[PDB]
């Protein structure tokens, strides 16, 4: 009984665990992709202003 | 009038006039060169001078040459004499066949449809193809994203569209490449007449081509996509035909934009892209519509930049957007040709109150068996394709069936497979798949509902597999 | 990490 | 007198505004009155923006200058095999002058969209990484991208070593000459570069056009162009060329130096809105003339350098998608062992086995999708606690096919010995081998062939493919050979 | 010529010349000032006027005030009697200890050696740093670079690689200490005095120093590079003798021309950094190299912005560099010191037809098994770890001790160390290294490596490590 | 002015991003070109020029010396900054500060891992330098060995002693506000921790521990700090008397 | 401003200045700073941000004279707290209440951030040892969890130490013990006002900590006055 209910709960266990692992990914990358826009157009503006200053 | 050059900087021109400046938009010939270099005006300056954008490079240009004004913006050969011709920007002929002799000449910028021309129906454009028509119908006078990389059949698709959509509408189809590989450019061509999309010898063309190849500037990469859509629109507002336009990409159609309003001196916004991203891909998009007259689908090639859909170009595109159709290698490897994944494919007039009750309610069976049979995958090779019941064991030998039945020999492959191509109509396309779920043909073994036409056809086949 | 076995029955067995 | 000559108005940062010069062209050379050149890369109402082609320490106010009349063109001919010189064709190399026989613009349209046809003919690198995975063929732009220290340039240093092969024999149609330009590169590379490649004599026949950080942007910015012409001289008299434009990158940020500095606006990385029309212009002239039109050839294989991975950056965005493939280079890869660190997971080319030896096509598509199965399960490997013999095997494949890819550097092997080695870890005669003893069993297996075997090597070639008697007879070596290993 | 200072803004300065206008490169002598302030003229912007870098503090100065034209670019004193004296930007002596008495003087501006000029020979250059000469190995006469953020150890490095080449060095040596902090620089200067490294009686000096700290205005740290590397290609060309050129921190050099960039009316570039960064850090960088007349050994220490290596500045001063010691925080936050990062650093040399096949199989068998630890971790991360098999345990342990062995006890840091000195030659770092991927050392905890000299001392270490 | 003049002062500057933010202002009204982050090009040498006033006089020069602590503000603890960059680069070391640790007990919030010290112990007395010494070093290593052992990773003895070491020392450093101790106390309190007498203590005890134990030589043992902090060395017997009443104190307070 | 300032000095009334919403300030300066011709600051904003900010909030405060407590409600747009506006507006306030999203969409209200308000009254020597221990014993071990909560996002609350899983609970169960149900927001949480008096709050965490009640239902202290209401609410749940 032991190893059918270790083998039971593992499965879920790990089942469950990579789905979260999945969404916990798929939010970093939406997180990644706002950082990584902000990024440029932060530099663009920066270059921008600083040319139109001369 | 003639103008004459003030200055040149990169790609930008600025022309100074006497008599009669230029309005926007309107082309000016550069004099004193062997290759016409069109100059589009885009500015007025002021004291009788206008900033313009060169068409093609500007190397030798000198101060004081004189520029006659067109007094009419980039015009292009139109009429059916432009089918299986490669054209230019400007229109000039660059596949060295000749001139164009064509009687009607049209300009490339023109206003969209009227709020009063606008069809207030959403009708379905039968491409013939399973796979589409069922999972993802193309709106006629849609948009559709083309999505999908190289070596996943979509040069065939292409040419399998634009043969069956004259074939079965008696419309011609006009492809606008932006930013076209000269090396793919070539093989397109030569590739296309073997498709006999394209002929030399008979008049059963039934493309034209438009090039905005990346040695172009900005300008001219920019400006193809609505050179080609011009062509396409003589079709529609003059014979009235469901023309079907191909725009490859769209993205580069963007890049070349921004590149344009940067050149202008114009401050980018976000991610660097032009601040008409908005207006300039709206214009475009907005003369691809139904009228009360004919139509114009548009197959535009997807490229979305960093995988990032939320990036401002592809977000722009979506808007516009009606249906897409995923080529996925993945499918392309298992052999299901067309390699359309039909879980991303999906179609907004994909609604009972347009395509109908009964092709919805099959259409999202055939997607739900498909979905079932995934969740499946798993357990397949993990507790044994055994302990699954009745009903599981049914969805699955369905589902691959239906799976199978989703691949249609496309007649370009006639010339190199050796198998007829078939012309699914969208009834039988239906009721197909209908049967399948229906279960009536669970007898049958799978691999007769593989590259077969009509769902009779498989049946035949089946009795041949015996 | 095998769910909750271990502890379930620990907070059994002692 | 604002006609033919000017008077400098301004003078700093490269950027001279000459006043006059009222028939000055756009792109002309001009000379200052130190004798400087420089270039009217600006044409304003009441100046002229000149690019000095130098340090602008000898350019004050009121320097008259005058129109030299010729535009920027370098000499071309075999006369410059075996020769290092600049961005403007000079002797650097100070082996006395070359003799300019013929010369060609630097500036020329990229040649028509008729005057090609399908690329065929096999570019064989020399890495078996490359020539089985990424195959390349002449008349094709490969981009080589990766960060600093991948091995971006070794890959292209190799290609050129293996040309030897067919530079020396008799085989004209497989002979191709190699131009390397280099840009923003220092010297001392550069110098230990044409050293190797004298090492390796492969020289005799590659051209190098070099413009190091020292040199003004404008000559780092013509340098890839020059070279280009230098090459399509070959590829329009029917010979055949290859270029390695190292790097693009460098080239970019030389050329949005004289843009800024221009005061014309600035885009996403401070870069102009044509820096994609200057890759795009340089590599399209890449081509496989037809028959009619000689016949020639011009391969390109520019190098990219990307931080951080970062291929959706601007120019790396750019030359990718002006490109018909990619070699992606991971230094992870490299450490990891795996030399060169090509991840033929994302390498590409569009191409493909179009241009392809039929011998390696063979080959080639089992590894292929042995190795993509491979790295499907790859991370089940580390968790092998209990698997099933299956994965269990996909992963011996994938393992030994890897170590098979490995290859030293400046040791190109030949299409029949690539497939030789390949041959053996997809017939599946290493899947027991320990990983670790398959680098040691593909040399000795390598070398014993090429010894007492180079029939059957030559009879791949002679047959273009694997004969079921090689094949036979490879299965006799490869069995008693193994034994041979491993007693 | 005489010129009159018509606008003054930070230290960018436009004098107007009523005639002859001085060639851009120039200097000008600002008159009437106590103390002696050059301007370098870098623009011509016309109408007879000039923009100029200011060398020195603008304070003071008054519109109209007369400049007149040196009629050349900044000289400094180059020669024997540089050795033992602390020189200034513009070649003053800021020692203290009188005037510098050469016969001749140099241009700091001078063209780049051409290519027919350049050598391609690399010998090892045994440091005496395990990390180092063992994975990336430094070369006589190769220019090298000690990559970092603030706080990893490139200053400790640089020094520790002075004392250890710089003394046992036959010729000359020069450091130039651009952008910096002083207190460091009168460090140096009397640690090297304590070494008879600098003597301030006999003339048996060797090490000539040149400042310019982050107390000097943009325009002096922008130059006083070029000051130092002017004092070493004399030493290498009209003298032929072996050079070391220690330089901390070039980054300075960069940082000083972003600065002026605005005021000199560039349009600001990825970063915000000049739009000639490249070209600026070409001309000089191509300055520092080894020719046919004199090798010059050059270690720059290269600062590293917000520890972004993709930083414009770092990451174009790479492809200058024959060696690159990339340092990382991460390594020395754990505590090995020097802070190299193993899987970063690389070397021109480290082929197996230069440092040996041995050598090159040793050096590469422990960046994979490093390589294959990292990769490991991340796996193990919040996995447990009871799972690896007897071959990843086996790694993983193996990989972490030699981590902790490639930390050195520097003489320069023993103050940050709390342990005494330690070099370890060349042979016993392969010795050493060869027989942990062998895995003979097996048997002795990982804290045996941890900050030890040559595997006697880890192994000892081990036996004294009973309790 | 006390430096030139052989007097030595402190200067603390409280905030110096607000003076950088000020001077931007300043600066951008000039109309002088806004740089990264809209702040001048030159707003490293606002800095530098600043901190480098700070020095040590030779005794030729007064041997006066000012010492200076400047403060800055990271904002979302990102150091990525223009100014914190900066900074950094040029002080002689930094301190950092997380609420993270704040929260967690640890105050000061420390962060013995991202501060350093540019001079080391060539700023502390004898006796410092000799229970100091390598503890930073010492607390590093803990830190990772505790990181990659989160869970029962079989450790031996080596790795516990590290750990126990490391817990020990990490409460010893906690102190109050406007409590600043004495040198000699503060040699006496991380004694007890680096020579390991307190290894065999409750961790949650140490907090009193060390009070007690503070007071109780500050009243009798008052001699022993005396010399101490005369000396500014442990000597011999200094170590032995503090050894004998570390080991005393602590079992009667395991009573 | 003004008005308040009069009542503070001219009459030495106690005044009571609220202001919502103040960022309003300098999002108009921004809008019109444009205008003006200056060169923009970061994110855009008026360079003179800094400055305006100061002379006015410095004229928000307390003389000898006469007291005034201001609440200044700061819009902190983006959810960008590290932006130029809030960021500039920190130090100037005795105490901050930095209000969490993330916490709002936990039902939690008032979403404060106990992590992150902080008040210069927070010393043992002003609110007393009592209350100064309390808090900060709340704080830990929230902040205890916080930390735990990157591997329960993975591997759930299992591979947890009955030690850290009884931090875990007690955290929850004090995290929910923090909302108190507002009057002017009876609507929406569909309670009756309750106000609690320091002595309970202090009290109430108190016997958490202590672990008296580590047995009732987290969701006990949901939404609940004085400690009491959670165990009474607690039994009704039964
Ligand atoms: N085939 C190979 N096998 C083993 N090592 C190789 C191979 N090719 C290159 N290397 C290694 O990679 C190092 C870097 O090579 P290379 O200089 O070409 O990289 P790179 O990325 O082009 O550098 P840069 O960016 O500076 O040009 C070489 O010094 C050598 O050690
Ligand atoms: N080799 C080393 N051994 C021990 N500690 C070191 C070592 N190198 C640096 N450190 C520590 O790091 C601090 C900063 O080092 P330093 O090199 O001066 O910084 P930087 O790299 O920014 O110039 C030193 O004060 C010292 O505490
Ligand atoms: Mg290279
Ligand atoms: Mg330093």
């Amino acid at each position: 009984e032991s190893t059918t209910s270790e083998q039971s709960a593992r499965m879920t266990a790990m089942d469950n665990a990579s789905k979260n692992a999945s969404e916990m990914i798929d939010k970093l990358t939406l997180t990644f992709n706002r950082t990584r826009q902000a990024v440029i157009t932060k530099e663009l503006i920066e270059i921008i202003s600083g040319a139109a200053a001369l | 009038t003639t103008g004459r050059i003030v200055a040149v900087i990169g790609a930008v021109v600025d022309v100074q006039f006497d008599e009669g400046l230029p309005p926007i938009l309107n082309a000016l010939e550069v004099q004193g060169r062997e290759t016409r270099l069109v100059l589009e005006v885009a500015q007025h300056l002021g004291e009788s001078t206008v900033r313009t954008i060169a068409m093609d490079g500007t190397e030798g240009l000198v101060r004081g040459q004189k520029v006659l004004d067109s007094g009419a913006p980039i015009r292009i050969p139109v009429g059916p004499e432009t089918l299986g011709r490669i054209m230019n920007v400007i229109g000039e002929p660059i596949d060295e066949r000749g001139p164009i002799k064509t009687k009607q000449f049209a300009a490339i910028h023109a206003e969209a449809p009227e709020f009063v021309e606008m069809s207030v129906e959403q009708e379905i454009l039968v491409t013939g193809i399973k796979v589409v028509d069922l999972l993802a119908p193309y709106a006629k006078g849609g948009k559709i994203g083309l999505f999908g990389g190289a070596g996943v059949g979509k040069t065939v698709l292409i040419m399998e569209l634009i043969n069956n959509v004259a074939k079965a509408h008696g419309g011609y189809s006009v492809f606008a490449g932006v930013g076209e590989r000269t090396r793919e450019g070539n093989d397109l061509y030569h590739e296309m007449i073997e498709s006999g999309v394209i002929n030399l010898k008979d008049a059963t063309s039934k493309v034209a081509l438009v090039y905005g190849q990346m040695n172009e500037p900005p300008g001219a990469r920019a400006r193809v996509a609505l050179t080609g859509l011009t062509v396409a629109e003589y079709f529609r507002d003059q014979e009235g035909q469901d023309v079907l336009l191909f725009i490859d990409n769209i993205f580069r159609f963007t890049q070349a934009g921004s590149e344009v309003s940067a050149l202008l001196g114009r401050i980018p916004s976000a991610v660097g892209y032009q601040p008409t991203l908005a207006t300039d891909m709206g214009t475009m998009q907005e003369r691809i519509t139904t009228t009360k007259k004919g139509s114009i689908t548009s197959v535009q090639a997807i490229y979305v930049p960093a995988d990032d859909l939320t990036d401002p170009a592809p977000a722009t595109t979506f808007a516009h957007l009606d249906a897409t159709t995923v080529l996925s290698r993945a499918i392309a490897e298992l052999g299901i040709y067309p390699a359309v994944d039909p879980l991303d494919s999906t179609s907004r007039i994909m609604d009972p109150n347009i395509v109908g009750s009964e092709h919805y309610d099959v259409a999202r069976g055939v997607q739900k068996i498909l979905q079932d049979y995934k969740s499946l995958q798993d357990i397949i090779a993990i507790l044994g394709m055994d302990e699954l019941s009745e009903e599981d064991k049914l969805t699955v030998s369905r589902a691959r069936k239906i799976q199978r039945f989703l691949s249609q020999p496309f007649q370009v492959a006639e010339v190199f497979t050796g198998h007829l191509g078939k012309l699914v109509p969208l009834k039988e396309t239906i009721k197909g798949f209908q049967q399948i779920l229906a279960g009536e043909y669970d007898h049958l073994p799978e691999q007769a509902f593989y590259m077969v036409g009509p769902i009779e056809e498989a049946v035949a086949k089946a009795d041949k597999l015996a | 990490l095998c769910g909750a076995i271990h502890s379930s029955v620990a907070k059994q067995m002692k | 007198d604002l006609e033919e000559t000017g008077r400098v108005l301004s003078i700093g940062d490269g950027i001279a505004r000459v006043h006059g010069l009222r028939n000055v062209q756009a792109e002309e050379m001009v000379e200052f009155s130190s004798g400087l050149k420089g270039m009217s890369l600006n044409l304003e109402p009441d100046n002229v923006g000149v690019v000095v082609f130098g340090n602008d320490k000898l350019i004050k106010e009121g320097d008259i200058v005058k129109r030299t009349g010729a535009i920027v063109d370098v000499p071309v001919g075999e006369e410059l095999l075996g020769r290092v010189v600049d961005a403007l064709g000079n002797a650097i190399d100070g082996k006395g002058p070359i003799g300019s026989k013929a010369r060609r613009r630097v500036g020329l349209k990229a040649p028509g969209i008729i005057p090609r046809i399908s690329v065929r003919e096999p570019m064989q690198t020399g890495i078996k990484a490359v020539d089985s995975l990424v195959p390349i063929g002449r008349g094709q732009r490969e981009l080589i991208i990766g960060d600093r220290q991948t091995g971006k340039t070794s890959i292209a240093i190799d290609t050129i070593i293996n040309q030897k092969r067919f530079n020396d024999g008799t085989d004209e149609k497989k002979k191709l000459y190699c131009i390397y330009v280099a840009i923003g590169q220092k010297r001392s590379t550069v110098a230990q570069l044409v050293k190797r490649l004298t090492d390796a004599d492969a020289m005799k026949y590659t051209i190098v056009v070099s413009a190091t950080a020292s040199d003004a942007a404008p000559l780092q910015y013509l340098a890839p162009y020059s070279g280009c012409s230098m090459g399509e001289y070959f590829r329009d008299n029917g010979k055949h060329a290859l270029i390695i434009y190292d790097d693009l990158s460098k080239q970019a940020v030389a050329y949005r130096q004289m843009s800024l500095l221009l005061r014309r606006p600035p885009g996403r990385e401070a870069y102009p809105g044509d820096v994609f029309y200057l890759h795009s212009r340089l590599l399209e002239r890449a081509a496989k003339m037809n028959d009619a039109f000689g016949g020639g050839s011009l391969t390109a294989l520019p190098v990219i350098e990307t931080q951080a991975g970062d291929v959706s950056a601007y120019i790396p965005t750019n030359v990718i998608s002006i490109t018909d493939g990619q070699i992606f280079l991971e230094t992870e890869l490299f450490y990891k062992g795996i030399r060169p660190a090509i991840n033929v997971g994302l390498s590409v080319s569009r191409v493909g086995s179009a241009a392809q030896t039929r011998a390696m096509k063979q080959v080639a598509g089992t590894m292929k999708l042995e190795l993509a199965q491979y790295r499907e399960v790859a991370a089940f490997a580390q968790f092998g606690s209990d698997l099933d013999a299956a994965t269990q095997q996909l992963l011996s494949r994938g393992v030994r096919l890897t170590e098979l890819l490995k290859q030293g550097q400046y040791s190109p092997m030949a299409i029949e010995e690539q497939v030789a080695v390949i041959y053996a870890g997809v017939r599946g005669y290493l899947d027991k081998l320990e990983p670790s003893k398959i680098t040691k069993f593909e040399n000795a297996f390598l070398s014993h062939v090429i010894s007492q075997h180079q029939a059957l090597l030559g009879k791949i070639r002679t047959d273009g493919k694997i004969s079921e008697e090689s094949d036979a007879k490879l299965k006799e070596i490869v069995t008693n050979f193994l034994a041979g290993f491993e007693a």
